[PDB]
This record gives structure tokens, sequence and C-alpha cells, in this order.
């Protein structure tokens, strides 16, 4: 709720305010003149735990506040950006964009509602992944994992898109940070999820309802897949052997899926008389066959199995 | 012989 950091008003003003501090800070840069961030740093409420929800995670419920973080970010030193994200991650739950993104708090999202997840995901994720992958040591990475996994129902988070693609960055950046305290938090994190890892994938009339808005004629799972994959490149083989039960009949699924789309190519392909709307028609098949085929493989290979051939398999 | 372990959790009816 808005009235949880003071209300629609006091954000709206937050974020004017935000916005005069940015445009001072830009004009003076451009200028060639000296610039101090104090006022700007200090207009986003970050150290603020006056409300329930901060004024800085109500802020990012508008647009214009998601708009403004790559602009804010130019200013801001490693110790006030790293701030950020650890708010992000202690407020996860209370952030509304993982609210409106979650198929069990928003199972009818509207087309306004799905252009907001959008700009959150383009936006805030770029700048999430560019400051992990230049400015995080080991402690600091293995600090936000621990603020997400006892800060929120971790199952819950994985329901929404932005929820689940946040895990994949955190996880896949403490992969390529080479007993640890790494496998001691993955172990924490496996907990969570253990017996709800079929979650992940939303319901189908969730996935009718977005492709019906987003003249999709596939529902991309890109994102589950890859999730699902840096899962199990960080596991051991017991955590490996959970993680493929609990999905199997998600394997078969996107298998048949495939196999439904090799037929109808096989049997347009065919045809002696061939329009541009047919060569059309099976580019398209082609294209979301060779589509599942990379997605599945993406999580497959990581276990060292593929499927090829009809056929799931051992590779090399 | 790991993903012989998790081919055999593929054959599970
Ligand atoms: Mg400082």
């Amino acid at each position: 709720n808005l009235n949880k950091s003071g209300g629609k008003k006091f954000i709206l003003e937050l974020i004017e305010t935000v916005y005069e501090e940015i445009l001072d800070l830009e004009a003076n840069l451009r200028n060639g003149q000296q610039t101090d961030s104090t006022a700007m740093w200090e207009a986003l409420h970050i150290d603020d735990s006056s409300y329930d929800v901060n004024p800085f995670i109500s802020m990012l419920s508008f647009d214009k506040g998601i708009k403004i973080m790559p602009r804010i970010f130019n200013f801001l030193d490693k110790q006030q950006k790293l701030k950020i994200l650890q708010k992000i991650f202690n407020e996860l739950s209370h952030l509304q964009i993982i609210i409106l993104s979650s198929y069990k708090t928003t199972p009818k999202p509207t087309l306004t509602q799905l252009k907001k997840v959008d700009l959150f995901q383009m936006i805030i994720l770029k700048i999430i992944v560019s400051f992990l992958s230049n400015n995080s040591n080991f402690i600091e990475i293995m600090g936000l994992l621990l603020q997400l996994i006892r800060n929120n129902n971790v199952s819950f988070l994985t329901t929404s898109k932005i929820g689940l693609n946040l895990i994949t960055i955190l996880i896949s950046r403490a992969a390529l940070i080479k007993i640890s305290t790494w496998n001691e938090i993955y172990d924490k994190l496996f907990t969570s999820l253990e017996s709800k890892i079929q979650l992940i994938f939303p319901p189908r009339e969730y996935n009718d309802h977005i492709m019906r808005l987003q003249n999709d004629k596939f529902m991309d799972e890109a994102y589950i897949w890859a999730f699902l994959a840096s899962l199990a490149a960080s596991g051991k083989l017991n955590h490996q052997r959970i993680i493929i039960d609990e999905v199997r009949d998600e394997i078969f699924a996107t298998i048949n899926e495939a196999e439904t789309l090799q037929k109808k190519e096989k049997e347009l392909s065919v045809l002696p008389q061939r329009s541009q709307e047919l060569d059309t028609e099976l580019k398209s098949i082609i294209y979301n066959k060779e589509k599942l085929y990379q997605d599945l493989n993406l999580f497959l290979n990581v276990m060292g199995l593929v499927y090829r051939d009809g056929e799931i398999s051992e590779l090399k | 012989s790991g993903s012989n372990e998790l081919l055999s959790i593929l054959h599970r009816k």
C-alpha cells in the first residue's frame, strides 16, 4: 500500500524533488562545474525507517521513479549503490512490481500493468547486472542473497517474472566468484524452494491471458529455464536429482510442444505450392521449434544431458 | 556417471 509509505501525493512530491536534484547535478556536470550529490541522496529516503514501506520502494511503483534510476546511479558511489540493492532485496515482497508480475497476486494483469513490468525489467535489472558484474565482492553478493532469503517468502518471489530474474542474477553472479560460504548459502536457498520448484511455471489460464494481450503465439518461458540452469549449475548431484524430479513433467510438456512443431514443419514443407505466406508460416514454426530446443538444452547441458534426435541422452 | 543417475530420475513413472 502507498499509505504505508506516506501516501500518493507525498511519494509523487518526492519523485519531483529527485528529478530537480538530478537536473541540477546534470547541469553542473555539463557546464564542467563541481558536483555535490548529498541533497539528491537525502531526497531518496533510503536510510529512512519512519514508514512500514520505505519511501524509495514506493517511488519504484511509478514509471517516473523507475526511469530516473540510471541517472541516479551516475552520481552515487559504491556503498550508496549497495545500500539501494540491499533495500530492494530486503523489501522485495513489498515492491509493487513483484505483486503485479506474480500470477498468484495478479492472475489477470492489464496491458498497462504488463508495460510497467517490462519497463522495470529493462531499466532496473540492467542496473543491478552492471553493478554486480563490476563493483561487488564475495561478502557483498552473499549479503544480498541472505537479505532475499531471510526477509521474503522465496517461493512467492519465484511466482513473479521479476522475482525469478533477480534470483537468477544473484545465483549466476555468486557462481562466477571463484566447503564454501556459497555452498552453505545455496543450500539455504534450496531449502526454501524444495517441493515448490514446479510453482515457477505459471498456470495455463495466466499464459493465455498474457499471450492474448501481447500477441504472443507461444508463451516465452526462456527466463524459467535460465533460472533452472543457474540453480542446477551451482548444485551438487543430490540437488540436481530433486530439480529434475520436480520439473520432469515440464521437461516432457516442452518436448511434446517441440515434437508437435516438428510434425507441422514436415507436413507444410512437403506441400508443392508454396506462397510467401506459407514460407512465413514455415519460418515461424522452425524459429519456435529451435527456441524450445535451445531453452531446454540451456538447463539440460548444465547437468551433462542433451535433448537431440527426439530423446534426452548423455552429453559427451 | 552423474548424467546416468539424472537420466534414471527422468525414467520415473
Ligand atoms: Mg560514500
